[PDB]
């Protein structure tokens, strides 16, 4: 039953002055450390989550204000914290520096830059905790979220400021549908923020090429915690990309915040909190592991007009693990989102990228966020890939009746390869709507399999130099535009293309 | 005039020290009023509550907001009381945080108005009622085999995007605006977007000026997430007791009552109990659950979304519930990934007003048939699997082909998702839905194709349907 | 578990005799301290109660231990605000034992059947301090006669058997 | 002054005690050298690596030899960093532990010589690549199928019987020879019969003189086995900063290091998260696997052997692993037994390589066209068994007619087996074997026989082969 | 630990005393809620193991009809034969022996062959043993 | 006490013939063994631990000893009933401590029983 | 075959050091014939009881469990 501050050194600098009176000091010396987790007798005037200061320069955040120790978070490489240093408290309650002067970098979750470009001079802090948006001071999401995948912007459309979650197991192109959503941001008014956590740090550095190859850091701002660095800058990484991302919220601008893998962020989480002896709950995540991500996402708002109107969406990920939906991360996740993508593993192995398992994937909001046009060309796009994946489950071989034989089966191999992309490629919302128009009227019965991509590539060609007038419809006013001039388009070009 | 300083700060739960004597009781409400001497601290306007007595004075509470800025030595103001709530007629078409204060943005109650505290004793064995009668639902597996009871609890068990948010809104739809008495909406611990959308469903479609509405979301720390239940609750026993109404309840996601008495366990000094639960799980849910009762003096009739962690009903915040309440639907996630909605498991569900001398007695045998033939097809399945159809010996073909009908006419169409497919939803009473699970029973409806039934109000939408894909 | 927790405390009273400069009206005190609380074991009852207040078990405490020294006395005061005064004997026991380490002194026990004179006990404590590195040996004596016309002398943990241990030899060899 | 004491004693944990203020930083080495004073005492030489700081002057340390004679109260010797491991030139060829010591009999490393941290941040975020390199190993079924990557992480799932050590002494070789790079060898916790078995292979090859090996085999204690990877990667790290080049890693079984760290972990007293697993899984393995990076001047590209403990994937041991892998190469018995080496399965070996953006667009059809034809002939094997080989049809004939061809073209005649089989082996670049297997696909080789594909290069030099029968 | 001995030490309580105690007696019946039928749980083996048998109830038979819902099959009396009267003895040994033959040949009926009439005589006669063996709720009937 | 030491013990294998002829046919006994009874009610175990008490203190001459370590004092006092019946108790020792008592009676009741054979 | 084999007993009565003991002077004599040159044959009949004496001792010494409760 040995209590931690009962430390010989410091027992005799306390019956030092005990009843004469000793002015309290703001500065503390560490008792323990290890595993990241410090504690320090001193610090008496500090606050429940406030930054205090090593003397190596490492921060950490003061977690819990016992009675006579301060158990201190270490916030970064903690091998040069001795027991003897003295911790300094800075004043402050875990802010990260945000502004305007802080997109196209890429930082570490406390806004240290990380890339190596300089200094980033920002005036403004943000806390990373702080209370969500309240039930009078949202709206009701009615603007679209363009992802310019045809599958999602399609089948399970993202509204701006709804929360969908994107699951799927390994290697099922999770970041490749992140990194397209959000170089397809370049025309619309988004500020993109891609939050990296717990991946390796080759692949940030090739995502963050590749969005600077398609123009996109010119909006983006990657916040980046590696698999190397220690669960509690793992934990805090999506905090950040938060509080981040509200500057610009309450401000009225509209943020995409993507968090790559909170399967990382729960397992630092589970690794944080068992290194504090915390007991365990199911499959030994901490009893406010649902909590954990319930405070960030519940954070991600469409605000309302009395409010500026601004709006966080966020696409948190989920890694599941051969395909289990009905694990304990994943239905936390779930219960807290707009809607899940299940980005399915043999699809992605057969070939269907973007992988989309259109049964298991629902967008609960959208819906009142498509166009008007794609609800009209996608609401019979929908139930062809239902019908069509649940009767390729058993009808392999044998012959059908004419309906079933061709009118499912040909239909469906003809959505199959319109709804397919390749990656960093993103459509336009007007492209979308004519191809999968050109699919669901019929007009590509007559076209085989293999030619369906082709004719997408060159059909956009067609259309950005003859349909000016269809795209420029779609633009201005939403709608499609009248069924006879868009059918003589298409059988313009139908007579044009060269069938193999 | 006595105060009590901060001693320990562990997240969402604080130890304060009082003078010796003066320590308040359990369940009182204490308020820490601090105004920022210097820039190097924080303006805090915080509640707590107690929990427990330590000894030395001390007190282990918890905290209703964020502590984040609490200051050791910072001193501690009692009041008194448990956290008191105004209550009456104030509080109808008002949306209220888990302190009683309004969070609506039309005003703030006044400080002469009358205040009931949170915790209460349960109301005792003399004063209850325990008339059984049937509240009409217009759901078919609802009226059929899983009967509400106009005045006892109902629960809504669902895994975790399942259908029991679509199903508790659609209660509220066909139950709610013709009810005739008070309704209160305590949302605990789920979506602040569904408190929004819920809130401009009853403004638009005139439903409150009756209602109370009570959030607290998934963003509260867990010491608001466990008293808002009970907020809601003492607003509604206002009603029952000193009006004698009728009240509905609708709570959802009172398993985050019990999640958030799970967080706030380990900090209180508790030892774990089996899956990482508090070890007074049992009771903290039978101090909630026993308030929600039809007494003498009036009734409530209460539904309350559970939700069931990691789809698993084993685990023991469903399983303590289960003894709670009178009917349950227990949803499943298959049900729902076949297409069939609601995805009401309809042998998993039971009820105690499925009786004959309170259903009626072809009710009753048209339920159990129902249930004799699905139970049959579900002993069916691993031959269905493995061998296949072609095997069944021409009666378990035919209780295939008949359960096939049966389970996928218990799927309907609602009102509320409408938004969600176009299709645009049904009421159905219960002598047609009596009606039409006897003409399937019967064999009158074989020749149609199963897919003819999915989503269907009533069997003269089967034939309509079927109809019109070409039969 | 009690006993570190007591060293703790003796040495951190160890460190402050040390450097204050006041070691023998430190240690005379504390073993004054320690007769009296073996003396009498109702105290610790009496300030285990709960209906007295902290101030006036600190005040019962500064009348009672009123002539003792002020480190002496700002150590109890912290140990009953604590809740440790229920471990105050053994870290004065620990404390009266670090301080001869200071001293240089042992403390060694001698058990002989006939009480032998005090020039063989200075010359066996002059023989063993130089043996054992001590300035100067204590020897304190018992008139235990179960021993074999010897004298068996125990220095710490480490004995000097030579009395039976003859004989028990002589039959662990013989066998 | 940094002497310290011995306290507790527990097994492998050892409690130390310093004085105020000269505390070890952690992970720290601790050198305690002890002379017998007296027939009672024991002589010892040991060492010790800081974990934990547990207040009252004292550390917490793990060991990394036996801890039988350890006192209570004898001196302990602050190292003043952690464990330093000689780099250069001068671990060539040399079989060292996790100390860097040398196990072998050759001799001594002398105290001058450079020696770096066992401990090291991972390469930053500035110092990277920003493109991703292709790594030619001249292994035709490496190159065409699961294609490596500087800067990669790659999974041998063969286990014994099948050519694993085959393949780790010709990658050696191969890089040795064309790229100019090192390998380092690291077995963490394998059988030691097995390590002695390597060593003479390797020397008998005469792949060694270019490899430095390590071995902290099953015998030591845990703490010496969680460390032995990070000392087989210290070494490759002085040839990736140092002399900018493209270095081989091996860690056999990386398994034994997860579960090295969990019974240190263990022993430490943690409370151990699901499945058993050390809380610091996820963390302890990047530390171990962001090292592995292809930076501005190098490179260190790894191969690594994976256990999956009762065969799932969804093991954390095996999944917080997988999140690191960039290919996968697995070993079947039965393309050994067929006659085709090395025994990499075409159609399980997996590679995020492969892909138009990385290798190219050539490349990319004429894999993926191999994986098509060999997934139909895979097919065709119970048709075949049920209807012979006749009557399937003219085009499913011409199918295994061309996929057996593919399917033995595969194999190549390594440099390694030129002391058992006499030929003398062949590296094989990229280009020439899409060439080759493109080649084959179009029909241009089709009337050759089949065993003129067994066990050659390239594909001018299939010609020969059945020129010569 | 002592959570066996909590549900044996009121257990062994329900006794039947002697003729020279006073011949009174105190038969028990506790309950057990299993969590979906798990009989190899903690608490149902502590009190399975000290209860002088068992009745299992099942939903699979709730739902089939067979109300009450005993799986005679595995429902296991420890005094039973000693229980019973004269004539309900004599009976329910030739009912509990064709009841385990219909439980036996039922195994082999849900698909296949379409067994020969020497056994569907006794698939019939145990059908109706199942139809005797069915009640409502709350009639009590006597041993007569 | 220990148990008996390793020049103590018997250096063959003898076999304990009971008279039973599934026991002695297909799972003998050892003279000296452990043995596992598997069974529950209505399978006659009394009576077959009747007829070894009775079937060893007959031709073997051997006394039997029934250490019955918590387990139902009312089949206890049913097995008592019938070895006054049987007329075999004479030649057992019989030692209950049942479930109704705390766990040190539970955990010494095998050993007095040892100790009463021994 | 006791002109050349060595037996080395710890019977379950034993407590559970000389359990955990017995196989380490298993080896312990075996390493003297190896290391005179002879080739030895050791047998160490059920290594689970000797793992679990093992557990026992590092139970009631207080070390801290893994899996199973074995150290
Ligand atoms: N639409 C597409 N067309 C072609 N290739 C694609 C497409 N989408 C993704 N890919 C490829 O799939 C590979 C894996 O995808 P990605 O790495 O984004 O998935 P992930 O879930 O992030 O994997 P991990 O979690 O292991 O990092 C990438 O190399 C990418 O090139
Ligand atoms: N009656 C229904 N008809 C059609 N879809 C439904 C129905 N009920 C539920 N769903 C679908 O199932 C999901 C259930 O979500 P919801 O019930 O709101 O969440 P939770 O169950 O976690 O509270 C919704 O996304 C909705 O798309
Ligand atoms: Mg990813
Ligand atoms: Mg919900």
């Amino acid at each position: 039953s040995i209590r931690a501050e009962e430390i010989s050194a410091l027992i005799k600098q306390q019956i030092e002055n005990y009843e004469s009176q000793i002015q309290v000091s703001d500065v503390g010396t560490v008792i323990q450390v290890g595993d990241g987790i410090a504690r320090a007798h001193g610090l008496d005037n500090v606050m429940s989550g406030e930054l205090v200061e090593f003397a190596n320069g490492v921060m950490g955040m003061a977690l819990n204000l016992e009675e006579n120790n301060v158990g201190i978070v270490i916030l970064g490489p903690y091998t040069g914290i001795k027991e003897g240093d003295e911790v300094r408290r800075t004043g402050r309650i875990m802010e990260v520096p945000v502004g305007e002067a802080l997109i196209g970098r890429v930082v570490n979750p406390l806004g240290q830059p990380v890339d190596g470009l300089g200094p980033v001079e920002t005036t403004e802090t943000r806390p990373i905790e702080s209370p969500a948006p309240g039930v009078m001071d949202r709206r009701s999401v009615h603007e679209p979220l363009q992802t310019g995948i045809k599958a999602i912007d399609a089948l399970v459309p993202i509204g701006r400021g709804q929360r969908e979650l994107i699951i799927g197991d390994r290697q099922t192109g999770k970041t490749s549908v992140a990194i397209d959503t959000i170089i397809n941001q370049k025309d619309q008014n988004m500020i993109s923020i891609y939050v990296a956590i717990g991946q390796k740090e080759s692949t940030v550095r090739t995502v963050v090429e590749t969005l600077r190859k398609h123009g996109a850091l010119d909006y983006t701002i990657v916040v980046t915690a590696s698999a190397s660095q220690p669960a509690p800058l793992l934990f805090l990484a999506p905090y950040a990309g938060v509080a981040m991302g509200e500057y610009f919220m309450y401000k009225g601008k509209h943020v995409l915040v993507v968090y790559d893998d909170l399967s990382k962020q729960a397992a630092a989480y589970r690794e944080l909190s068992l290194l504090l002896r915390r007991p365990p709950g199911r499959e030994a995540y901490p009893g406010d592991i649902f909590y954990l991500h319930s405070r960030l996402l519940e954070r991600a708002a469409k605000l309302s007009d009395a409010k500026g109107g601004g709006s966080l969406t966020a696409l948190p990920f989920v890694e599941t693990q051969a395909g289990d939906i009905s694990a304990y991360i994943p239905t936390n996740v779930i219960s807290i989102t707009d809607g899940q993508i299940f980005l399915q593993s043999d699809l992605f192995f057969s070939g269907v990228r973007p992988a989309i398992n259109a049964g298991l994937s629902v967008s609960r909001v959208g819906g009142a966020a498509q166009i008007k046009a794609m609800k009209k060309v996608a609401g019979t796009l929908r139930l062809d890939l239902a019908a069509y994946r649940e009767l390729e489950a058993f009808a392999q071989f044998g012959s059908d009746l004419d309906k079933a034989t061709q009118a499912k089966l040909a239909r469906g191999a003809r959505t199959v390869e319109v709804l397919k992309q390749d990656l960093h490629q993103p459509i336009p919302v007007e492209k979308q709507v004519l191809i999968i128009y050109a699919l669901t009227r019929g007009f590509l019965d007559d076209i085989p399999v293999e030619d369906v991509r082709r004719f997408e590539k060159e059909f956009y060609l067609f259309l950005d130099q003859n349909g000016q007038h269809l795209l420029e419809h779609i633009r201005t006013t939403k709608d499609l535009p009248n069924e006879d001039d868009l059918n003589k388009a298409i059988e313009a070009f139908k007579k044009t293309f060269v069938v193999s | 005039m006595t105060r009590g300083r901060v001693i320990q700060v562990m997240g969402p739960v604080v130890d304060v020290k009082f003078e010796n004597g003066h320590l308040p009781a359990i369940y009182n409400a204490l308020k820490i009023q601090h105004k920022a001497r210097n820039e190097n601290e924080v303006d805090i306007d915080l509640t707590l509550e107690v929990a427990l007595h330590l000894g030395d004075d001390t007190v282990r509470t918890i905290a209703m907001a964020s502590t984040d800025g609490l200051i050791r030595g910072m001193e501690v103001i009692d009041t008194g009381a448990p956290i008191s709530v105004p209550v009456g007629e104030v509080t109808l078409g008002r949306v209220f945080n888990v302190l009683g204060e309004p969070i609506d943005l039309e005003g703030d109650i006044p400080a002469d108005a009358r205040r009931d505290p949170i915790h209460r004793p349960a109301p005792k064995f003399e004063e209850l009622a325990t008339e059984v009668e049937i509240l009409e639902t217009g759901i078919k597996v609802v009226d059929l085999l899983a009967p509400y009871i106009k005045g006892g609890k109902i629960g809504l068990f669902g895994g975790a995007g399942v259908g029991k948010t679509v199903l508790i809104q659609e209660l509220i739809h066909n139950i709610a605006q013709e009810h005739g008495g008070i309704s209160v909406f305590a949302g605990v611990g789920e979506r602040t977007r569904e408190g929004n959308d819920l809130y401009h469903e009853m403004k638009d479609s005139g439903v409150i000026s009756k209602t109370a509405m009570v959030f607290g979301q998934m963003n509260e720390p867990p010491g608001a997430r466990m008293r808002v239940a009970l907020t809601g609750l003492t607003m509604a026993e206002y009603f029952r007791d000193e009006q004698g109404q009728d009240v509905l309840l609708f709570i959802d996601n009172i398993f985050r009552f019990t999640q958030a008495g799970s967080e706030v366990s380990a900090l209180l000094g508790r030892m774990p109990s089996a899956v990482g639960y508090q070890p007074t799980l049992a009771t903290e849910m039978g101090q909630l659950q026993e308030r929600i009762t039809s007494t003498a003096k009036g009734s409530i009739t209460s539904i309350q979304a559970i939700y069931v962690p990691a789809d698993d009903y084993t685990d023991p915040a469903p399983a303590t519930t289960f003894s709670h309440l009178d009917a349950t639907t227990n949803l499943e996630r298959k049900l729902a990934e076949m297409g069939i909605y609601p995805a009401v498991d309809p042998l998993a569900s039971t009820s105690r007003a499925l009786a004959p001398e309170i259903v009626g007695e072809e009710h009753y045998q048209v339920a159990r048939k129902v249930q004799q033939t699905l139970q049959r097809y579900k002993e069916l399945q691993d031959i269905i699997a493995i061998l296949g159809m072609d095997e069944l010996s021409d009666e378990d073909k035919l209780v295939v082909h008949r359960a096939r009908r049966i389970q996928f006419f218990l799927s309907q169409n609602f009102h509320v998702a409408e938004q969600f497919t176009g299709q645009p939803g049904s009421y159905v009473p219960v002598k047609e839905t009596v009606r039409g699970f006897k003409e399937i029973l019967e064999g009158k409806y074989d020749h149609l194709p199963e897919d003819a039934f999915r989503l269907v109000g009533r069997i003269e939408e089967v034939v309509e349907k079927a109809k019109a894909m070409g039969v | 578990n009690q006993e570190v927790i007591a060293k703790r405390y003796a040495s951190a009273l160890f460190q402050i005799a040390l450097e204050q400069g006041q070691l023998d009206r430190i240690e005379e005190d504390v073993r004054a301290v320690r007769q009296a609380l073996a003396e009498n074991g109702e105290f610790l009852s009496l300030l285990s109660y709960p209906k007295l207040s902290l101030d006036q078990k600190k005040a019962l405490i500064a009348e009672a231990f009123a002539g003792v020294s002020t480190p002496v006395q700002n150590t109890l005061l912290l140990l009953l605000e604590r809740h440790r005064f229920g471990l105050v004997p053994e870290l004065a026991e620990q404390f009266l034992a670090l301080v001869d380490d200071a001293r240089g002194i042992a403390k060694a026990v001698a058990y002989s059947a006939r009480p032998l004179t005090d020039e063989e006990l200075r010359a066996l404590s002059d023989v063993f301090a130089q043996k054992v590195g001590k300035q100067t040996l204590e020897i304190e004596n018992i008139i235990d006669p179960e021993l074999i016309g010897g004298v068996r002398l125990r220095i710490g943990n480490r004995i000097y058997d030579g009395s039976v241990s003859g004989q028990l030899e002589r039959i662990r060899r013989q066998l």
